[PDB]
């Protein structure tokens, strides 16, 4: 909305092209210490 | 169909040891991965195989042209 | 003849009236010429647009 | 072996002529297939 | 778009436009065309394009952003307990553009 | 800082290696040499014939990095590669049959060899020093003798299981003479090529060539290897008994060690330990024990593939890159 | 002696050493992860990063930055020469122990 | 049915992203996943009412040099052999009609049924292909089959 789009997206290719090659390098992923609750949960939410 | 030659991972030769695996499994009843301790693969990834791939082959050779 | 009352007798009419043909299925949807078909697959590597 | 064809359940070795016999000799059994030549081919492993 | 030529064989294009096809990669096609005419070109090309066509019409909001990944990913970077280091940034700053 | 990776239960600390003085207040660690060198230092775990490990100290992550990855794939290894084949009738599916010599190790050195040249076309190609061409045949026989019903179809059928051993070589030309003392051997002898029955035969002629791994992984000389990075443990207050004795069962056989009742738990040794970071579930053993590792000192280690004995070969895989450099140094620059 | 090879970025820089981008041609991370820490400890250095511009072909972009004086492509000559001589003491040192055994 | 695999879950490679997998090579190089797809063409010889069969014959083979590129890769018989790298635009089997044949016979011949029309079904492909196995065989009507596979 300021400065045209031609340097515009050139940001966004500029986001991708870090994500992709970071992220990875750094890295992330799920596990089942989210999923499962440890005690707690199990005990309140049983009252719940 | 066969022992493929290498894990898909390590790519430690994997073939030679299939034969001798079935040999320690069929005499000397013992346990699958006591086998595999002292038959030399201590990862996993190789050893899957050897716990895995169903020989069928043999299941073809039944069907042999000759008979 | 034969008597056995296929179906497959009208299309004239019908033939610019529904469906694939010269109504709205062909003539408006046209089908095309310089063109292809695939499957996608990324490459954040390479630039919008 | 090295001539032409092979039976389907004879798999028995057999040659033939033009608009001859379907039929092989020795099998009562009809179809057969056709026998790998001797001429060299390549595969690249990779 | 703008045509670029890779190998393999696959139609592969740039993620933050897949909202607007509604692309869940997956399994799933598309189809290409190239104009023939050169005032064709010119028309889609600096109009039917990408950047001038960026935000969506309905709305008016841009339809083309990060998505998943790309989102989450500027987050981890984004996020306030990180640092980084004169040679960390450097490669980063490389790795960007 | 001070080699030190935070071991959290969720998390890590301090990776990158930040140590030039680009980074600090006082501007330290600025490369010289000398101070490397008199710092740097390297062991050896064991060395085998197909296996090779050892131990190495104080110096970045990367250099290491690269002597992995050049040692994975940059680094060269000869292998049978194209396929010629005398007939064939088995069940195999004979492109995969291929596929299978294709991969197979064989114990040979290059520095015999030289690479093919994509130019210099047809049977000018693939030549002499250059290439190592293998011939097999066999046609399986009906072993007469029936001791019973169903033995190993071998007392049924000879030679049914087809080996490496069962590949020879044919010398030629100056090829003969080379390698009278190095015998052309397939690595491992002992390989399931295909499985048959009498009535059946294989026979080829497949070519070998000097490969680099990258490429295939048929070219390895390797078949895996790494560097996991040493352990440590800090441990604080005596917290000494049953509990104690809890402790080390929550690791691995090797982990601390017991003096007593009274001295509490010692590390016996560290890179035995898996890292697993179990103890920090229990919680109630967290605060008296930080979890961590060195980045200087990488516990280092190699299989060969069977290709040469390891320890020369991570010693050309540093070579190469050596020479990789060189070769870009006195390279020119354009503009 | 072959001059594609390394292809400097004329768009990189403006003038006089300070900056430049480069392209080292069928080479990746093994050297490029490497190289950018031998460069980095360099003092009059800035910024020294590299990437590929895409997997799916292969050149290598290394890129450099520092303050004034001494000159980016002289910089690179340096530390690659002193890579050189890392590789030195990793024979010299491992060669020798193992000499020993 | 399947790979038995071994699975990382993370966000490598940022081509990733939405449902996109990312493999190893020198893996699939060693072997992983690979297929193999049995395809097959029929062909039915149908003789005529001009009471003359369709003929396989073929492999003309100029200049005593080798079999045409175009066609070549077939066999003395004349049809595809056994295990070979065949390619777009060639033959794995020629199948000929007569011109003749297609029309109203008279008992009144001397010479000529020899006007051969011949339909050579090329195979098309995007690449390589082999031929491990055909065949030679007859239904219950009595007339020449041959139905192969690559
Ligand atoms: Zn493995
Ligand atoms: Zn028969």
């Amino acid at each position: 909305r300021d400065y045209g789009p031609q340097e515009a997206a050139n940001a966004m290719n500029r986001m991708a092209k870090l994500c992709a090659r970071f992220l990875g390098n750094r890295g992330f992923s799920i596990g089942i210490n989210d999923v499962t609750p440890a005690d707690d949960l199990k005990q309140k939410k049983e009252e719940l | 169909m066969i022992v493929p030659v290498r894990c898909f991972s390590c790519g430690k030769v994997v073939g030679d040891k299939w034969e001798s695996y079935l040999n320690l499994l069929q005499e000397d009843e013992l346990d699958e991965g006591t086998a595999l301790s002292r038959l030399g693969l201590k990862r996993y990834c190789c050893r899957r195989m050897i716990l895995t791939h169903v020989d069928l082959i043999e299941k073809f050779l039944r069907y042999n042209p000759l008979e | 003849n034969g008597g056995g009352k296929v179906k497959p007798i009208r299309g004239f009419c019908q033939r610019l009236k529904g469906k694939q043909g010269r109504f709205r299925g062909n003539l408006s949807g046209k089908r095309v010429d310089f063109s292809g078909r695939t499957v996608i697959s990324p490459d954040p590597n390479l630039s919008i647009d | 072996a090295t001539l032409k064809y092979i039976c389907a359940e004879c798999s028995s070795k057999l040659s033939l002529s033009r608009t001859d016999a379907v039929r092989c000799k020795d099998c009562g059994h009809r179809i057969l297939l056709k026998a790998r030549t001797k001429r060299l081919v390549q595969f690249e492993a990779r | 778009h703008y045509a670029k030529i890779r190998p393999w064989r696959t139609f592969r294009l740039n993620e933050c436009v897949c909202t607007p096809y509604n692309a869940d990669f997956d399994g799933d096609e598309m189809n290409l065309h190239v104009p023939q005419t050169e005032e064709a070109r010119a028309e889609a090309i600096n109009l039917m394009g990408v950047k001038n066509n960026l935000l969506t019409p309905k709305s008016g909001e841009p339809i083309i952003a990060a998505t998943q990944d790309f989102i989450t990913g500027s987050y981890l970077i984004s996020h306030k307990d990180s640092f980084y280091d004169r040679a960390t940034l450097t490669q980063l700053l490389s790795m960007m553009s | 800082m001070s080699n030190i990776v935070g071991i959290e239960y969720n998390r890590v600390t301090n990776t990158t290696s930040t140590d030039f003085p680009g980074f600090s207040k006082d501007a330290e660690n600025e490369w010289n040499v000398e101070k490397f060198k008199k710092d740097f230092e390297v062991n050896i775990s064991s060395l085998d014939a197909r296996e090779a490990n050892f131990d190495l100290i104080n110096i970045d992550t990367s250099i290491a990095n690269a002597f992995r990855r050049i040692m994975i794939s940059e680094v060269p290894s000869v292998a049978a590669e194209y396929v010629y084949f005398f007939n064939n009738t088995s069940v195999i599916q004979d492109e995969v049959l291929a596929h299978r010599i294709g991969l197979v190790p064989l114990k040979v050195d290059p520095d015999m060899l030289t690479w093919v040249d994509s130019n210099l076309p047809d049977d000018e190609k693939f030549t002499d020093e250059n290439t190592i061409v293998l011939s097999l045949n066999v046609k399986c026989t009906r072993n007469p003798d029936a001791p019973k019903g169903s033995t190993d179809p071998k007392e049924l059928y000879n030679n049914a299981h087809v080996y490496a051993r069962d590949l020879k070589f044919e010398p030629q030309g100056r090829q003969s003479t080379t390698f009278a003392d190095c015998p052309v051997v397939p690595a491992d002898p002992d390989i399931l090529l295909a499985k048959l029955r009498p009535g059946q035969e294989i026979s080829l002629k497949a070519h070998c060539i000097l490969g680099i791994g990258g490429d295939h992984a048929k070219f390895s000389p390797v078949s895996t290897a790494s560097y996991r990075l040493l352990p440590q443990i800090n441990i604080l207050q005596p917290i000494k008994g049953e509990s104690a004795r809890r402790f080390q069962k929550c690791f691995p056989p090797g982990v601390i060690g017991i003096d007593e009742g009274s001295d509490e738990a010692y590390v016996k040794d560290a890179r035995k330990d898996t890292v697993s970071r179990e103890v920090l579930r229990y919680e109630e053993f967290a605060d008296k024990v930080k979890l961590g590792r060195v980045r200087n000192h990488f516990i280092f280690n190699v299989e060969s593939a069977g290709a040469m004995t390891p320890e020369e070969i991570f010693f050309k895989s540093v070579r190469i890159l050596k020479n990789k450099a060189e070769y870009l140094k006195n390279c020119p620059i354009t503009q | 002696p072959d001059r594609e090879k390394i292809k400097l970025l004329t768009q990189a820089t403006s003038e006089d050493g300070t900056s430049a981008s480069f392209q080292i041609v069928e080479e990746d991370h093994t050297l490029g992860n490497a190289l950018r820490y031998v460069i980095m400890k360099n003092p009059d250095v800035e910024f020294c990063g590299y990437s590929i511009p895409h997997p799916s072909e292969n050149l290598l972009n290394i890129r450099i930055q520092t303050y004034g004086e001494t000159t980016a492509v002289d910089a690179l000559q340096k530390g690659l020469k002193d890579l050189m001589d890392l590789c030195d003491v990793v024979e010299s040192k491992f060669t020798e122990k193992i000499k020993s055994m | 049915a399947g790979q038995n695999a071994t699975v990382a879950v993370m966000s490598y490679s940022g081509y990733d992203i939405e449902d996109a997998l990312v493999l190893n090579k020198s893996s699939i190089d060693r072997g992983f996943g690979r297929c193999e797809t049995r395809r097959k063409t029929t062909t039915v010889l149908k003789r005529y009412a001009n009471h003359t069969q369709d003929i396989i014959g073929g492999m003309r083979v100029d200049e005593n040099g080798d079999p045409i590129w175009q066609h070549q890769s077939l066999g003395p018989d004349g049809l595809g052999e056994v295990g070979m790298k065949v390619q777009s635009g060639q033959i794995y089997i020629n199948k000929s009609v007569p011109t003749n044949s297609a029309d109203a016979p008279n008992p009144n011949n001397v010479n000529v049924q020899t006007q051969y029309r011949e339909a050579p079904v090329i195979y098309r492909g995007p690449e390589p292909s082999h031929i491990d196995q055909v065949m030679m065989s007859v239904s219950d009507n009595d007339q020449a089959l041959i139905k192969v596979l690559l």
